[PDB]
């Protein structure tokens, strides 16, 4: 049994794709967008938010069959109970073939006709907390743990005869914290949405790998940023043409399923041209608990990496780093679970002290053997290593995780940002395994 | 599978050297004129490639063991693409070939297919 | 020195080294047969040439 | 570099924690030794490797 908030925060996701989607459809001039605004968090500091809505719809019916948008609804009024300060824009799309496109006849008596349901999952879910029952049996009912048959028939029998008022303002909701428009299906509306972006220049497959799924995130990532006045635009055409440079400058970071398989892919291909280069000295920036499994991992990983790009005695001639993200300490543990495995490496901490020489001394090797000195360099993430990558800066710096690229000097390096949840995901992005 | 690693490569011909005696004799077979070795290229290329001359010499102390390739193609991923214009450079090692590669060279469709050895 | 340096020039043919196996597998893809070269001739003047042979080796 | 081949070896009554302050003062003036500890535990197959060497660059591992 998964739990609800899941499948709310999942339809939530899918509103906000939608409502993007629909944003950069309309995106002609002077749209000034503020997508969604509520992740389910503690601190809304900076309101900047449109609503958490749904978007559902069954298979096929000319009206709304019964007891349909009555999840949403709930939880919209039972959100707004706790809802203050500037006002929220509520609002709730779906699609049908055959209905009224525009906003719906909702004034009055709906909502005191869907108010007068009588299920007991809406009882025990959002009815009881938005009207409160008037008899201490049914409070003490409806705060078990368990409920039986005998209980659940009484409460539904007390529900539908006593009649129960509330504190919320009803009315201040409809009018204004609320608002019903039958839109179109998404689904259907991608062939659409890739024609249309299908006007400049561009490619075919481009669009739907690249340019689409980078334009959603960029755009739904206008609104997550901490100034609130960061939204104003003018002239969408020109900002169009600004986030057609920018795929192109960052061409990451996809949210959906779109291409992709397992659970990330399809960024692998854009990195195949950097990792099939020998000589190429490639940082990774790792955030632990950000990936599951770290500790009895790590090394395995970094085996079956340096038995991939650091094998070769003439050509490999860079030496990898992995600057993790901890403390000082709980490098010698790293140390000793490597020594253990018979692989060299250098941390450039003895105890505590942090040597600059120990750091970016380069390995001896002899070739006629195939011995190097040290085949990779594992440190923490403190400010004399970051001094110390850029004094001798790296052709690509892969970012796991979330991490401060701050104090690290940009010049001729390459950014590449990689969120992952486990390692399988790592070694499938770096072309070290084939499948999942 | 290992066999060796290239000494010189030209756009006409790759020379490459096997590592011992040992290895030589386990692969002597698969060593003729006219079957298949693969040469990586990078970290994930391999140019296919096919014996043209052997050459074993153990004059007084010096033990040579040279082969001379011609490139014949780039398996680049999973998919073959015909072409002599990739160049390995010196010191990559050389793989054999195994069945799969070279199932998937003879592949095409699935309907113009003529089994004829 | 983008790529490398002259070691022999003859009125039918230029002889050019590279400088390391770095900038080789980096622009290994223009080195090819039939593509063109710029070999500096004084301070301002350049010399169009085309590629005709590879030879990569160890000395 | 050619002639002496063999590395001294010197064992003190002292505990780990003295011995990686010798460590570091040792790497400050440019030394290189080997402890055979990592943190605190000790590994036999570090302590008793031969050093490696290339006369050419006049170069000992330790």
């Amino acid at each position: 049994m998964m739990s609800r908030e899941a499948d709310h925060t999942i339809k939530g996701f899918l509103y906000q794709f939608n409502k993007t989607l629909n944003s950069i459809l309309s995106s002609t001039d002077q749209d000034e967008i503020q997508i969604e605004g509520i992740i389910e968090d503690i601190d809304i500091k900076n309101s900047n938010i449109t609503n958490a809505i749904q978007c559902k719809y069954h298979e096929s019916k000319v009206r709304h069959n019964l007891s349909d948008i009555y999840k949403p609804i709930l939880q919209m009024l039972l959100h707004f109970l706790e809802n203050d300060s500037l006002n929220i824009k509520y609002a709730l799309y779906a699609y049908f073939p055959n209905e009224q496109v525009g906003v719906k006849e909702v004034t009055k008596s709906q909502i005191e006709e869907i108010l007068s349901s009588s299920n007991f999952d809406y009882i025990s879910k959002y009815i009881s907390k938005i009207k409160p029952p008037k008899e201490q049996i049914i409070k003490e009912l409806l705060g078990k743990t368990s409920k039986t048959t005998e209980d659940k028939t009484r409460i539904k029998k007390y529900y539908e005869t006593s009649k129960l008022e509330t504190i919320v303002d009803i009315d201040k909701f409809l009018r204004d914290h609320f608002v019903f428009e039958i839109g179109l299906s998404y689904e259907e509306l991608m062939n659409e949405t890739k024609n249309l972006l299908m006007k400049e220049g561009f490619s075919l497959e481009d669009v739907k790998d690249l340019f689409y799924p980078n334009s959603i995130q960029y755009i739904a990532e206008l609104s997550i940023l901490p100034e609130a006045e960061k939204r104003i635009s003018s002239k969408n055409k020109l900002i169009d043409y600004l986030k057609g440079n920018k795929k192109t400058a960052m061409s990451r970071w996809t949210s959906e399923v779109l291409t992709r398989k397992q659970l990330l892919k399809v960024r692998k291909n854009q990195l195949v041209p950097s990792l099939n280069i020998n000589s190429r000295s490639r940082y990774f920036i790792i955030d632990p608990d950000t990936i599951d499994n770290f500790d009895d991992e790590f090394i395995l990983f970094v085996k079956d990496y340096l038995d991939k790009y650091n094998s070769k005695i003439k050509l490999h001639t860079e030496t990898p780093c992995f600057i993790l993200k901890t403390d000082v300490n709980n490098l010698s543990e790293y140390h000793k679970r490597f020594v253990s495995r018979n692989i060299q490496i250098i941390t450039g901490y003895i105890g505590d002290t942090f040597y600059f020489k120990e750091f970016n001394k380069e390995p001896k090797r002899i070739i006629k053997d195939n011995w190097v000195e040290f085949k990779a360099r594992i440190s923490c993430n403190s400010d004399e290593v970051i001094k110390c990558i850029n004094y001798k800066k790296c052709d690509d710096l892969y970012i796991v995780g979330g991490v401060d690229v701050s104090l690290l000097d940009t010049a001729d390096v390459n950014i590449e940002n990689l969120e992952i949840n486990n390692f399988r995901e790592l070694k499938y992005l770096l072309s070290m395994l084939k499948e999942i | 599978m290992k066999i060796g690693s290239v000494i010189e490569s030209s756009p006409h011909s790759i020379l490459v050297k096997i590592d011992t005696l040992k290895i030589f004799e386990k692969a002597k077979s698969a060593l003729q004129i006219g079957k298949y070795l693969k040469i990586q290229e990078g970290n994930h290329n391999f140019v296919l490639c096919v014996i043209q001359n052997i050459k074993i010499s153990t004059d007084k102390d010096e033990d040579i063991f040279i082969l001379t390739v011609q490139p014949v193609g780039i398996f680049k991923g999973e998919e073959f693409f015909q072409g002599n214009s990739m160049l390995p450079s010196p010191t990559e090692p050389v793989f054999l070939v195994e069945d799969d590669i070279l199932n998937k060279i003879f592949s095409n469709e699935k309907t113009k297919i003529f089994h004829l050895g």
